[PDB]
């Protein structure tokens, strides 16, 4: 017997060194173990085929001639095909499907949120960089001003002074209280300066914290439905977009509704080129396509994409073979023999995974790590101002 | 001898602000605009040099604070007075009320610049975010050495007088 | 033959006229309309367009009509489905059928946008009544320890109820068992009003509320301080002059005596005004287009309040009407059905510029801080005066 | 001419002393005046008479006997009719329908929210009675441990010690601190309780503010539409619920679906006991009618209701006399002529508003009130305690 | 003859079925399946109930097959639309139609619901890390500050910065230049992380989150906490005996090997037994009940994860199948329509007992703050046995 | 004179908790259920009098210390030996270390009660809401008297030592 079969990612694909390959060792993927497992469990010798057009198989509008895999099989080249081919009412016809091994649906591709590693100091965003500059500017001031007011013809010393000033904006009381009228009115506005800039700061953090822990990210179908800044399109043409047209559901309707009239192009010509303009986007496009692709795509090449969500449409692959034939019988038995006794499962496990490439909400360290870089660093300035008034005396 | 380091940093306070509102290097928005004070220049396109005047117009009040470099140039003055009020004091010596002056002047003249930094940043707000450039840390640079030339000021004065 | 007249969202010629000649030249509500009424009347449609521009109005000097109405009387055009308001001088030349959507004139405002937070923008949390009586009550706390200890003198206690309310421990305490239940109350007060603060603070960034500044006709008839007017010469501006009611009498004598006078040429002109001006001009005009110039790009200005008149557009037909009969029940028949209102949802709502509201919390500039900072310099100068005269009256 | 009209709230009603009152004075109300201005502009001297059946106008299915308004016009009993008829394709044809001269529309009524004045003490709201009481109970506790520990065989007095304890919690500093071991380890504990206490209350009442400022009353029918803990139904037959049934609109359909299946009867017989069920449920239920009926209903009677969100059907009134009709000239210019100068806007401003009997988000005031009766009442002991030990010494 | 068996969501019984005689007796999905069918296939269709009340299987002493199935290969059934799982052996006896919905074997646990708060549950807001870094780093600074000064000794430093990080003002001020790096830095220390506590504590109290304490199939297999199992003997209970993955033949070692056995006679005893043990036993079925069970009153269990293994119901015939191969291309074409997705979606999800979420903050009870009066209560205890025995001890 | 006055004041503390812990009237729950500490007793209804002991069975440790009144019962056991210790410097006088004993037996009394309080609180805590009921004031009040007849007798100790 002869087998009929299409290249496409893990399914069937060349082997590594093909110049020195002879037969079935020419080919390596998922198809060609499946292929190999029934041939033994019905009883006949194979010999593996790519096919001629490179289609999955559609007919002409005009003369009814069939291009791609369906095509070779209708007059009869080969005996079978075993290759990813979803079932149809127009493909069941003209060539018999057998009972369904692997089951599809259409699910979302976004860009993958990566780690976002807190700022080692992302605890001074509340206020910005020029009010920190003025707080430094007005605390030389105001010291200054009190040391010039409070000793003239006292125990406000200029080293004392600088010591009142910052004892007051920390908040941490005082040793010794302004005495005279003109010491104790320029105390009185630096009380009133402190208590608005640490309780505007504290308020601000607080609304920082509360906004970010209420943020949903895109799950389900509905959540698309319901937004604008996240683009999402399919491809140019296909079985997706021609579902949507005829599309007689509760807000898919809509969804299309919107994917008609874009700014640009949100349908796309290619599908791979398609999964590059999500990587260009960052976070702002969206590819909707079949299931069991999205879930390969995660796992071989860089990882920067991850399917999220429920499975949308019912659609199944198949093994076919023309309409009057006698192996109907011992194949579509052996394709419930595979799936009860868990061949297939454990085949699917292997390809997708185990040949792969990837793979509490308190306030974290990371977040105050800052505030501990101020604290050494303080306490290395003290020994070396010990070490140097030492040497003196 | 710390009398004779007063003069020269009273100079050098007086040269940094003289040189700030005389540069036009105080801010930066988009090509590139290096805008001063009184004087918006452009550079990188068409005009490289041909610079205009810059066209301004409880709101309309803070406006013409601006439009009118009033505080800054206040500050120099206060400053200027001061180093002349030290020279006063080195000839015809023993007045015992001469530094005294000169003090409260290099305080109120970084009390009357740390106004016009605050009025400044508060015109210019209303993305490409804008940056501050090199003339505007010599107006932040000449506050913090006015306010030391106060300060020794105020020692002379105790000295003399006890 | 179907007179018809070109509007905004009624008769919009499509893109690539030239390659499609017929029907398809043009797409809107009013070209979906005539198809729903030849669906029950045996009638030929054709897309005629009227050569004047005009909805039709009886000259002074000529004492003749033109455009739409004056097909219709001459006998020219057989039907006409138009947005034609249906008035007195009409239904005396030509019948009308009944009215398919009815509307009147409304008020818009340009977007209320976000404010610039000034000067003691920060005093906002609290109610200015709160504030007052936080000043009093600190001079009452402070009189009556003075009393109740007759070392504290009025300039002292003064001092110490200050100290109490910024929450800073300083070295004066009230050694007295009276002056202690006076201390300890005075401090429970402090520590709720300060709790209070930081609390109502934390609302506001959270989540920020635009609200508008009129609601409705009575509003802008008290408030007086945006301009409003209509067109030179129109529908709307026809009503204003003859009104009996005091309400729109007092807004008549506003818009006749304005200075200067607050009238545009067209309404494309009155849009560019509102948005220009920037909450300074209001326009008025009829609800239909309001809302359809809304949903429009950029979106910057919304419909408020509700309607002041109630008027109808309905479809024309020539003098006598042989064939007016059926299109009128036709029309009455679709109006329950709910294709009125599902054609409307469609050329309005369904196809627009702005439609998911996401909001982030922005760090906080110095502009909205600064005015304390004026306080803070401000009283250090005060101080340097004070300590200079208690010198220079002392020497003396 | 004879005039057939029927009674229902403002249009028409008898008289005040009906007794004594002969011919058109023995009634009063919105259509009475209107019959008074047509009357006068046509030419034509005019009887007011009521209706037989009481009913607006509807033909049985199996017999075509109108009964009502309609039915007494049909055979021709009076000459003209004013009242308050919707029009509809079945009635324009044995009855001519004139311009209309009201819009009225499908619009929503709820139970007025209540002027919530807030609690003389809502301050107090963010912690429980029973925490409240346990601070008061370990701040005693905390003195008298503190009392014997520090003097042992001293500044920490019985009177000193209880004064300490206080200034700790309200966080004003302290004039003395503990010397001893026994005396610093209970003072530690002591600052440890009092910054957990603090921090929650301000966290916990920031929090109650937050929520309290982000609620958004039912406005228009799409949020009607997400909505189950509020109640919404019509009446048991009508033209409003005929319309619900074959609503071909966005998410009206959805709406119908709701009110056919609830666990009790949404829909109510009567109209004016169903703006009962609205008082007696108080935020629970809301009631669909028209727009000129529940405007009237806010102004007469008790206020405990209100109009909310914009009209949602298109319908409008008429007055009908039957086809072949020469009055259909005169009178369908005139209703135009009242109109355009405004004399229905006039007298439609008088029955309603002026025949009536009804008519910044910062911290108030009144939220606070009760801390001030707190500081007022600590300043009337003191002045006692002032007054009885002068007496003494 | 249409066989037919009674299920839960399906076939359904209706309310006054004495007053209803024929198809109007009952009501569900499978109802409108038949008619779906019969809308493309030439049959006449009556509502006949099987009497058995079983799906089909042959018994090892009888070797005579049941039900539905055992009907149709002795001749008595012409067609069945009923929930039939397609297996081996019963394409072996009668021929099956392509499957119409997918379904797999799926996790049901209790609602997450709301947790008590215990004892110590106020140290939330920060991470158990940061809160043992401060302890070492108050040491650090106590320690720092005695080498720097050579009164400050070992005890007497210690108590500064513990007062320093309480905020409270002391007598206790460090006169060195080199002490008062060492304080201002500790303080600016001490401002952050209060105030970074009580912005946390708010963000807690304003949106609660309820999450799941398992995920996925492999995340019960490491936590091996929570008992699960499945029914006595079914089609599930046989999936697990005979697995080949690893991950599946650890999770049989768990279900033969349990202390006690976790298998229920019936389906309706499962769900009754999760909702009970509240968070203690979780039951394994097919995830088409599952999602039912969810949607129905009063709303106690939801669906986690996916599905295990992959199975399908299709229309079982009897052997030979004269008039199944119509009906079979007739189910493509209505599934490609998508009467199929709406019919699950009328009966599932529109026909339910829970569909907005409104949250309202509310007052702090005591047990959630009782943590910290165990300390006060339980320190105090401990200062009046040091200051007993530092008496007894200086007695003698 | 004062001494005499710690006594009465000993045996009233002593007498308040013996009464609290024998009245079933601390909480009331919806009829009406005058629920005390041991014994659940139920009021207008069905059984107007029958009344059944109560059926309570890191969380399992606190339900043990609620069913047995631990804390509450050994208030009293040092406040009864506390009046007892005073009696016993009536007589065989001059000791200087007799109500010393006494005072902390007071203290730890009300440090012991004050736990008693919160555990019952957190044991009650899983809409009619529970209110509390006359016999748990009583609790309350001895408290407060156990407490100011602690500060009393540390006063003596201080005079005769001194
Ligand atoms: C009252 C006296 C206390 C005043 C103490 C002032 C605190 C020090 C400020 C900045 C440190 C310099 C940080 C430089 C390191 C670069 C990374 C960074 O922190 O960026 C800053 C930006 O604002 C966020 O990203
Ligand atoms: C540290 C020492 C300070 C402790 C000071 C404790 C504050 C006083 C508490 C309640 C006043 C009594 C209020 C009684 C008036 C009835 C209305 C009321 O306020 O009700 C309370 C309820 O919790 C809300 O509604
Ligand atoms: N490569 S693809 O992006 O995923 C993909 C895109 C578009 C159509 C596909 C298809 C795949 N497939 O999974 O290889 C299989 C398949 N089978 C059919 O029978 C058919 O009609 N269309 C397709
Ligand atoms: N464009 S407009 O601003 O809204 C507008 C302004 C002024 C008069 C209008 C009018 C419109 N209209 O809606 O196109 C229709 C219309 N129809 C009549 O019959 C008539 O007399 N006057 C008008
Ligand atoms: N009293 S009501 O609650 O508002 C009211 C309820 C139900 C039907 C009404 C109706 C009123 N109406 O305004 O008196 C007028 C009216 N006119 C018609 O022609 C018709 O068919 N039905 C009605
Ligand atoms: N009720 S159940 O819990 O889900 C359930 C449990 C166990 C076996 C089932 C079954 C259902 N089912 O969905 O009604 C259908 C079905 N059909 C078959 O053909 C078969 O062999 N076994 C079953």
């Amino acid at each position: 017997y002869i087998v009929t079969t299409i290249l496409e990612d893990p399914y069937v694909m060349l082997k590594k060194n093909a110049n020195q390959f002879e037969g079935n060792d020419r080919y390596e993927g998922y198809c060609v173990e499946l292929a190999a497992e029934i041939a033994k469990h019905v009883g006949y010798s194979y010999r593996l085929e790519i096919v001629s057009d490179g289609k999955y198989g559609a007919r002409d509008p005009d003369t009814k001639a069939w291009n791609g895999m369906v095509g070779e099989l209708v007059y009869g080249r080969a005996d079978v095909a075993v290759a990813p081919l979803t079932i149809t009412l127009v493909r069941e016809e003209v060539i018999d499907f057998s009972k369904p091994f692997m089951s599809l649906g259409i699910s979302i591709m976004i860009k993958k949120p990566q780690k976002s590693k807190p700022g080692v100091f992302s605890f001074l965003d509340p206020l910005a960089y020029e009010i920190w500059m003025c707080i430094v500017f007005a605390y030389i001031g105001v010291s200054v001003v009190l040391f010039l007011v409070s000793r003239f013809s006292n125990e406000f010393g200029i080293f004392n002074s600088l010591w009142f000033s910052l004892g007051a904006f920390m908040q941490q009381g005082c040793d010794i209280s302004p005495r005279s009228l003109s010491g104790r009115i320029v105390g009185g506005v630096w009380w009133f300066f402190t208590l608005i800039i640490i309780s505007s700061y504290t308020a601000n953090l607080a609304a920082f914290l509360t906004v970010e822990r209420m943020v949903s990210p895109i799950e389900s179908a509905e959540d698309l439905a319901k937004q604008t800044e996240i683009a999402y399109g399919t491809l140019e043409a296909g079985s997706t977009k021609e579902f949507f047209r005829r599309s007689k559901i509760a807000v898919f309707e809509k969804m299309w509704t919107y994917m008609k009239s874009a700014e640009p192009s949100v349908f796309v010509r290619t599908t791979e080129e398609g999964m590059i303009r999500v990587r260009k986007s960052k976070g702002k496009y969206a590819y909707l396509l079949e299931s069991t692709m999205n879930e390969y795509i995660e796992q071989r090449k860089p990882c920067d994409t991850m399917k999220v969500g429920g499975n949308l449409d019912s659609k199944g692959y198949g093994i076919a073979t023309p309409k009057g034939s006698a192996l109907r019988g011992p194949v579509n038995l052996a394709v419930l023999k595979l799936s009860e006794q868990g061949v297939l499962d454990k085949l699917k496990s292997k390809w997708w995974y185990d040949k792969g490439e990837c793979g509490t909400s308190a306030l974290s360290l990371s977040n105050v790590a800052g505030v501990f870089y101020i604290l050494i660093g303080g306490l290395g300035l003290a020994m070396l101002v010990a070490l140097i008034e030492f040497c003196y005396k | 001898v710390q009398v004779l380091l007063t003069t020269i940093g009273a100079f050098a306070a007086f040269g940094l602000m003289t040189i700030a509102i005389s540069t036009d290097y105080w801010l930066y928005t988009r090509g590139l605009t290096h805008s001063g004070l009184w004087r918006i220049c452009c550079l990188e396109g068409l005009k490289r040099g041909v610079c205009v005047k810059i066209n301004h117009f409880a709101e309309y009040l803070l406006r013409v604070v601006r439009a009118s470099s009033i505080f800054p140039i206040l500050s120099a003055i206060l400053l200027l007075l001061g180093g002349v009020c030290v020279a006063a004091s080195r000839v015809y010596k023993s007045k015992r009320n001469i530094i005294l002056g000169a003090g409260i002047l290099f305080v109120a003249a970084g009390l009357s610049n740390i106004i016009g930094v605050i009025v400044y940043i508060s015109a210019n707000a209303g993305k490409n975010h804008y940056s501050y450039g090199w003339s505007f840390y010599f107006g932040g640079l000449s506050f913090i050495l006015a306010e030391v030339i106060g300060v020794l000021a105020v020692n002379i004065y105790i000295e003399r007088s006890r | 033959v179907v007179t018809t007249i070109l509007e905004s969202p009624y008769v919009m010629m499509k893109k690539n006229h030239e390659m499609l000649e017929g029907n398809e030249r043009y797409e809107g509500y009013c070209v979906d309309l005539a198809a729903e009424i030849a669906k029950h009347c045996g009638f030929k449609y054709k897309l005629t367009i009227v050569g004047d521009g005009k909805y039709g109005a009886r000259d002074a000097d000529t004492k003749i009509w033109n455009g739409m109405v004056g097909e219709l009387v001459y006998g020219k055009a057989d039907i006409a489905i138009a947005p034609l308001t249906i008035t007195l001088v009409r239904e005396e030349v030509i019948d009308f059928s009944k009215p398919f959507m009815s509307l009147g004139i409304s008020i818009m405002i340009k977007k209320p946008q976000k404010s610039k937070p000034g000067v003691f923008s920060f005093l906002d949390p609290l109610a200015y009544e709160i504030w007052m009586c936080i000043v009093f009550a600190y001079i009452g706390v402070s009189v009556v320890l003075f009393l109740v200890s007759r070392e504290f003198g009025i300039f002292n206690s003064l001092w110490f109820s200050l100290g109490a309310f910024m929450r800073q421990g300083c070295d004066i305490s009230p050694r007295s068992l009276s002056g202690r239940i006076v201390g300890g109350v005075w401090w429970f007060f402090t520590l709720i009003i300060i709790s209070s603060y930081t609390a109502n603070l934390a609302a506001f960034l959270t989540v920020e509320r635009m609200v508008s500044p009129i609601e409705s006709a009575e509003d802008l008839s008290k408030q007086t301080e945006i301009a409003y007017g209509t067109l030179d010469s129109g529908s709307t501006k026809e009503f204003f002059r003859r009104s009996k009611i005091a309400v729109f009498d007092k807004m008549w004598t506003y818009m006749r005596s304005a200075e200067p006078s607050v009238f545009v040429r067209t309404t494309a002109e009155g849009v560019a005004r509102v948005r220009k001006s920037k909450g300074k001009y209001a326009y008025l005009l009829e609800s239909t287009m309001n809302e359809y110039i809304e949903q429009r790009k950029p979106c910057d200005t919304m419909k408020v309040g509700g309607n002041l008149d109630s008027k109808g557009y309905g479809i024309a037909t020539p003098k006598g009407s042989s064939l007016g009969t059926p299109v009128n029940l036709a029309v009455l028949k679709l109006s329950e059905q709910g294709v009125l209102d599902k054609l409307k949802n469609k050329w309005w709502y369904d196809k627009g510029e702005c439609g998911g509201s996401k909001e982030k919390t922005s760090a906080l500039s110095l502009s909205n801080v600064a005015g304390v900072f004026y306080i803070l310099v401000g009283g250090l100068g005060l101080a340097m005066l004070v300590a200079l005269i208690e010198f220079c009256y002392k020497s003396r």
